[PDB]
């Protein structure tokens, strides 16, 4: 079949303008990269040691610490401990993980607040307080008060949390299958798993946007997402 | 442009796949389009491309006679009385008066339904009758599709090089006259207004007045 | 497996074993003989109706889910589908899912041009290639069209192929049904089953249709 | 309003290291630097709270 | 047709002295250099580039003055000012400007903020357009390509040739339109549309002669 008839087939590699070059730490591996970086938050950070300042009553002179070396510290390195497990704040893979999770919850938050909307016809905005006072789903009451659930919500997400960080692979942090791949979609290291880790940061930075639109228009025209549809339209 | 490998196509752009191998450019007008596939056998497509050619000298004779009595009477002669509306133009031989050409009682001015009925069978019996057989007293060029020995007085096909050209142009314009035709139709049943009152309508409003204002006049009630 | 070769089943069952086409072998799917006008004995003919059919067809269950859902719908006030196009022409115009807010499109003239525009990039692409695939077979292009990769294992796309021209066909039929049913019974499909699945006897083409047709 | 935007401050002045030319000016390896600060502070607050 | 020497001229037939520079080489082409302004090759090719970007710019001008009052005047929205002579005053209006009457879009209310925003992003693009930025790099300094052509409709070199003739010839007419434009509002006062509307109305008595004309004097 061919083609090259109602588009125009040129080659090069898809970057976040029509003509750039991707920064040195984004190699193109990665899924989603378009070598957009113009901050390099995610280029590799050098910090220099400064020495231990001299507190000693005990001496006559107690000079400051000196620059005792400049380094660089090797990024995206788990460890074992559970409050900072990343080796440096400033990685790629850490930032990833952070873009993932960022972006999971955005795709559940736009669809959960769309549909809530059209099923109470309650602004997302307006349910937080509606839900507070009378605890309530799809219009049915609940049979819990509001404050056992305040203490449910975060101890079960407090558990769902610690379980997620127990991960040390960094990969495998991003990506854990197992039992939550249990389609085995894109499981293997297959160009299909590539391209549906192309699609799920796609739909994630999508959500990112589209939930940061929901706040700043729920701020603005004091609206839902529905209800901010319908006022666009009658303003014409 | 209209023959051979390089030729204008039905798909434009897209057409380079969608050319039906037997289709090559040696015939008038083609532009590659036989999706379903009818004309594969070349005794087919070579009777297919005949019937083409007469529905579209058929066609181009309708369109013009379709609109020759309302436009002249919209403004002119206006001689023709309610059988301007070409859909509603058969009944001008059922006329007290008669089927008058260009309402001229002088003219013609034929009543009898069944007259022309058999005089139409005969002349056009014979003609249709000749253009099967492939020859005639006429000059026939040899060409049942294309018998310019005496269908040609004016000889404007005395050279190859203009009868091709000439050929697509004629089709091109005959292929205009049957999709034209299929509209004045369709035009009639779903509107029943001429068709250039079709078109004053359109001009009035076109958004108001187009095809989608009649979509609902055919619906299924239950 | 089954459904190819000379063992493939027949449209006339046992009746069908001393009636089946020279041409017609088993080697396509949706290969149940019939083929009794001879339609298919040109082998070039074969090949563009085959292509037509699994066309047709993909159509048809697209169409056929899309009869049902609208009319299944207490948001979209269960439309028929042979009455859904004249909401364009309603005061708030195409509310999808009734939600207002949703397209809310109002000009039958701005979804035409859309449509045909998109539509004759579509349309092109399936048939010289273009960016979503080049050189791929013509009706079971795959790659873009084969995300889940569903149909890798060659034994496993013949099935498929069969199962997707079965429900396909069985789609084309129950639309002619759908087409049918709405001019003589004037109402929608689902309105039609609910109709017979009340009283089956007296909810039925015989007992109201088929004496006021003709 | 404050709360929110102390949350990011906390956020950032725990991500991010201090400047080598600010660590050394304001002393910041010493803890005294800290209780000058806090002292500057509680002070500024005690005239506002006046 | 429209290129080497048996091409056609803007004089049709009586069109034999067109000057030798003029030869059938560029877009366009057809001998009406009378005033020998380009008889430096020099100076020719930057009236060329000028001529191209001053088309351009009518193009979207002469469509840009329709549509607001054409919308208008069909029912579909509500302009503060539809006709394009009056379109700049609606910043200083109550509500600002809203794009297509719409309080929720553009929603400006600073003239001082609009200015200040074009000049910044106008003095960006056109310094991109004559050396190169994010866009793409300049090699034909006004048909680019590449990324200003993502469809491929000048793909193919004959084409883009044939199509090159379209551009410039769509573009005199929107020029000289977009002349016709600031004219007839200094004359009729009226915006373009319901100028024509007018004219279409009674050709007889609407036109520019049987109204103005004389008053111009
Ligand atoms: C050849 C194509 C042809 C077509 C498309 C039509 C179409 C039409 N003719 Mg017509 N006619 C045609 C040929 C002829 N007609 C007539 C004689 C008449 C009469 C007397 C009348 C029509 C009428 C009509 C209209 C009503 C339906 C009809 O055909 O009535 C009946 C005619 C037929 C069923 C057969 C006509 C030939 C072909 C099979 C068309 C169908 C209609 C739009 C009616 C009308 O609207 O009058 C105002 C009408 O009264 N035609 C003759 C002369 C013998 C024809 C010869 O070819
Ligand atoms: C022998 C007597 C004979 C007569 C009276 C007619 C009469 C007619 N033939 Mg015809 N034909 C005859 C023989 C033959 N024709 C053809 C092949 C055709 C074709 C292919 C066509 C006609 C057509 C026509 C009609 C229009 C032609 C025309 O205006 O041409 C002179 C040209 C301008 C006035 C017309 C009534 C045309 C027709 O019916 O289309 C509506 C038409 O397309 N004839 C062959 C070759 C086999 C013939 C062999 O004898
Ligand atoms: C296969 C495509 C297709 C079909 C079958 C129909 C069918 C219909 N449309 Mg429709 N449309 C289609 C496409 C489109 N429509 C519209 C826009 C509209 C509008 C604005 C309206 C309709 C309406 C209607 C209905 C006319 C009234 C009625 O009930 O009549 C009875 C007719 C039937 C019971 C069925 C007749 C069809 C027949 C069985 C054959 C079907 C297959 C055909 C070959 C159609 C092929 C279509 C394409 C490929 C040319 C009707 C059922 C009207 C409506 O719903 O108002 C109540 C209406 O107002 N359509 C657009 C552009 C957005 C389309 C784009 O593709
Ligand atoms: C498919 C071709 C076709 C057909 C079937 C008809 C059929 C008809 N035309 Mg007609 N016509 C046609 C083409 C056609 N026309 C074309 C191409 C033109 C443009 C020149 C005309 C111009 C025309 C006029 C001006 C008139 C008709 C008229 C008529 C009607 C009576 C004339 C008649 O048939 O007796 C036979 C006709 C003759 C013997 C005249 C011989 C030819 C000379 C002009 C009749 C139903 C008359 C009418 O009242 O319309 C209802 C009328 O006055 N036609
Ligand atoms: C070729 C097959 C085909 C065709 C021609 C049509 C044609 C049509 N369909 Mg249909 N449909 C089909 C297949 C088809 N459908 C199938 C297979 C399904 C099952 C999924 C449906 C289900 C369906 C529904 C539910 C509806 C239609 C409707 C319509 C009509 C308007 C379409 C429209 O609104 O704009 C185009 C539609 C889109 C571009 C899709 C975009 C959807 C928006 C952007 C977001 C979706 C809403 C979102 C979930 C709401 C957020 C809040 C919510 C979560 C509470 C139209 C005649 C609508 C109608 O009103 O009928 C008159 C309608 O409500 N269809
Ligand atoms: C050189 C070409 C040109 C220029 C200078 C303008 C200038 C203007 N247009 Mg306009 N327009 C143009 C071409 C142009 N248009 C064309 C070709 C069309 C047809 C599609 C339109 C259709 C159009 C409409 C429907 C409207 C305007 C409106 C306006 C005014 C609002 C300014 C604004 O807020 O921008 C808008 C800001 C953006 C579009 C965001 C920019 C994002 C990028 C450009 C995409 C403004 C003076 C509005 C108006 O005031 O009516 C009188 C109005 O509603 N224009
Ligand atoms: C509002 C902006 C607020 C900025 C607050 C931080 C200012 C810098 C603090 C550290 C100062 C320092 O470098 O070391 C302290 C400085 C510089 O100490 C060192 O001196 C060396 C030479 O002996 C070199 O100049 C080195 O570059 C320098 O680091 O010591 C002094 O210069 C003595 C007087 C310092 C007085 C305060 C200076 C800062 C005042 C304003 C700063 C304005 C803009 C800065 C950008
Ligand atoms: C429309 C969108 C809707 C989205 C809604 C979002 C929230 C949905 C609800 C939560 C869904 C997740 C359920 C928990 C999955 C999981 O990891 O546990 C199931 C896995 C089993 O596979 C085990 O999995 C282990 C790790 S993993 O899970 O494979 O990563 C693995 O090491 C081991 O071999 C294997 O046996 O178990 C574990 O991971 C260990 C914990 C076991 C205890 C499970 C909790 C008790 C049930 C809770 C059910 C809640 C519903
Ligand atoms: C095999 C054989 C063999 C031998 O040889 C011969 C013979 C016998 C002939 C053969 C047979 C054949 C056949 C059976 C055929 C049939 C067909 C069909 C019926 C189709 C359908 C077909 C059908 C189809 C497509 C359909 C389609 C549809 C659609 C799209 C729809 C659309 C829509 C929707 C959704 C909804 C809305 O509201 C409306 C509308 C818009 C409307
Ligand atoms: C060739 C030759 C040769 C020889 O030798 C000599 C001689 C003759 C001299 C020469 C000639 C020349 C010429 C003709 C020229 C012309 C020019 C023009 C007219 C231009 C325009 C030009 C024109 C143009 C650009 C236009 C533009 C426009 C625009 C932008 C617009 C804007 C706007 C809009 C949209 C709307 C709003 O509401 C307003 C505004 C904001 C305002
Ligand atoms: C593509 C292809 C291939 C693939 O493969 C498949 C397929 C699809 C099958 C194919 C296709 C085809 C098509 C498309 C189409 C066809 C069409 C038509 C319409 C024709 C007509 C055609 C048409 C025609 C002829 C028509 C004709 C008409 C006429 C004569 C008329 C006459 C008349 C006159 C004057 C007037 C008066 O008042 C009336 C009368 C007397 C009546």
């Amino acid at each position: 079949r061919s083609g090259g008839a109602g588009y125009r087939q040129y080659s090069g590699d898809a970057l976040w303008l029509p003509n750039t070059e991707r920064p040195a730490w984004l190699d193109g591996s990665l899924p989603g990269d378009r070598g957009f970086d113009p901050l390099g938050l995610s280029r590799p950070a050098e910090y220099l040691q400064i020495d231990l300042d001299e507190l000693d009553q005990n001496a006559a002179v107690n000079k400051a610490g000196g620059v005792v070396g400049a380094f660089t510290p090797v990024a995206d390195q788990v460890s074992t401990d559970s409050l900072a497990p990343y080796s440096e704040v400033f990685g790629l893979q850490r930032f990833r993980e952070c873009e993932l999770i960022h972006g999971r919850w955005a795709m559940l938050a736009c669809l959960g607040a769309l549909v809530q909307e059209g099923v109470t016809g309650d602004s997302w905005v307006a349910a937080q307080t509606l839900v507070y006072n009378q605890p309530q789903y799809a219009g049915i009451d609940l049979p819990f008060d509001i404050y056992t659930l305040a203490v449910l919500n975060s101890v079960l997400m407090g558990g769902v949390e610690l379980f997620r960080n127990s991960e040390l692979d960094p990969e495998r942090r991003c990506y854990p299958g197992g039992a939550f791949d249990p389609l085995n979609l894109a499981s293997d290291d297959s160009e299909r798993t590539q391209k549906l880790r192309e699609a799920e940061i796609k739909h994630a930075r999508l959500a990112m946007v589209s939930f940061l639109g929901y706040t700043v228009q729920a701020w603005y025209t004091g609206e839902g997402a529905l209800g901010s549809l319908n006022k666009f339209a009658n303003g014409f | 442009e209209f023959y051979g490998p390089d030729r204008a196509k039905w798909l434009g752009p897209f057409s380079e796949g969608s050319v039906p191998s037997y289709l090559k450019g040696e015939f008038p007008g083609d532009y590659g389009w036989d999706t379903a596939g009818l004309s594969a056998d070349p005794e087919t497509f070579a009777r297919y491309r005949e019937i083409e050619v007469i529905h579209a000298r058929w066609a181009m004779l309708g369109a013009l006679g379709c609109l020759t009595p309302e436009l002249l009477q919209n403004n002119g002669a206006a001689d023709f009385g309610e059988a301007a509306v070409w859909f509603k133009a058969g009944a001008s031989i059922f006329n007290e008066d008669g089927l008058n050409y260009l309402g001229n009682p002088s003219l013609i001015h034929a009543q009898s339904i069944v007259a022309v009925l058999l005089t139409q069978l005969v002349i056009m019996g014979a003609a249709e009758a000749y253009r099967y057989s492939g020859e005639g007293p006429v000059e026939t060029s040899g060409d049942s599709l294309y018998p310019g020995g005496f269908f040609d007085p004016l000889g404007l096909a005395d050279d190859p090089d203009t009868l091709a050209e000439l050929k697509v142009k004629e089709i091109k314009n005959g292929r205009l006259a049957m999709f034209s035709m299929f509209g004045f139709f369709v035009q009639g049943l779903v509107t029943g207004k001429s068709p250039l009152e079709n078109l004053a309508d359109h001009l009035a409003e076109p958004s108001v007045n187009n095809g989608f204002a009649s979509a609902t006049k055919f619906l299924p009630l239950p | 497996s089954q459904w190819y070769g000379p063992d493939r089943p027949k449209f006339l069952g046992p009746y069908s074993t001393n009636f089946v086409p020279s041409y017609l072998t088993g080697e396509f799917p949706g290969d149940y003989g019939w083929d009794t006008s001879g339609l298919s004995a040109d082998p070039a003919t074969f090949a563009r109706y085959r292509e037509i059919e699994v066309i047709h067809a993909r159509w048809a269950m697209l169409g056929a889910l899309g009869c049902v859902v609208p009319e299944l719908l207490d948001g979209t006030n269960h439309i028929a589908w042979f009455k859904a196009g004249a909401e364009i022409f309603g005061d708030d115009g195409i509310q999808y899912l009734g939600i207002p807010g949703l397209i809310n499109a109002k000009s039958i003239v701005a979804t035409l041009i859309v449509q045909v525009v998109l539509m004759s990039y579509v349309e092109g692409y399936r048939v010289n290639g273009g960016p979503a695939g080049t050189g791929l077979d013509a009706v079971y292009p795959g790659g873009n069209f084969d995300p889940l990769g569903l149909a890798d294992d060659p034994d496993t796309l013949a099935e498929l192929k069969v199962k997707e021209i079965k429900n396909g066909r069985l789609a084309m039929l129950s639309m002619f049904g759908f087409f049918i049913q709405a001019i003589v019974t004037g109402e929608g499909p689902i309105k039609n089953l609910n109709d017979h699945l009340a009283d089956a006897s007296a909810n039925n083409f015989y007992a109201l249709y088929a004496k006021n047709l003709a | 309003a404050a709360g929110i935007l102390g949350v990011l401050a906390g956020l950032f002045h725990l991500c991010v290291r201090p400047p080598q030319r600010l660590y050394n000016g304001l002393r910041m390896g010493n803890i005294e630097t800290v209780l000058s600060s806090s002292i500057a502070a509680v002070f500024w607050a005690a005239f506002v709270v006046s | 047709e429209f290129y080497g020497p048996d091409r056609v001229k803007f004089l049709g037939p009586f069109s034999g002295n067109t000057p030798s520079y003029l030869k059938g080489e560029y877009p366009g082409d057809y001998g009406w250099d009378t005033a020998g302004l380009s008889a430096d090759p020099e100076t020719f090719a930057r009236y060329r580039e000028l001529e191209v970007i001053h088309a351009r710019w009518a193009m979207l001008g002469a469509l840009g003055c329709v549509t607001p009052e054409l919308l208008q005047r069909n029912g579909a929205a509500n302009f503060g000012e539809a006709v394009w002579f009056k379109a700049g005053a609606q910043i200083f209006q109550e509500g600002g400007l809203d794009y297509l009457g719409n309080p929720n879009l553009v929603h400006a209310q600073s003239i001082v903020a609009i200015l200040l925003t074009q000049v910044v992003l106008m003095g960006l693009i056109e310094g991109y357009r004559v050396n190169g930025g994010p866009a793409g790099e300049v090699v034909d300094p006004i048909y680019p390509g590449e990324a200003f052509d993502p469809l491929g409709l000048a793909d193919d070199p004959d084409t883009l040739a044939e199509l090159k003739v379209k551009e410039i010839k769509n573009g005199r007419l929107a020029m000289v339109s977009m002349f016709g434009f600031f004219i007839q509002a200094i004359v009729t006062g009226k915006g373009p549309v319901q100028n024509l509307s007018d004219h279409l109305a009674s050709p007889s008595t609407d036109n520019f002669y049987s109204l103005y004309a004389k008053t111009l004097a």
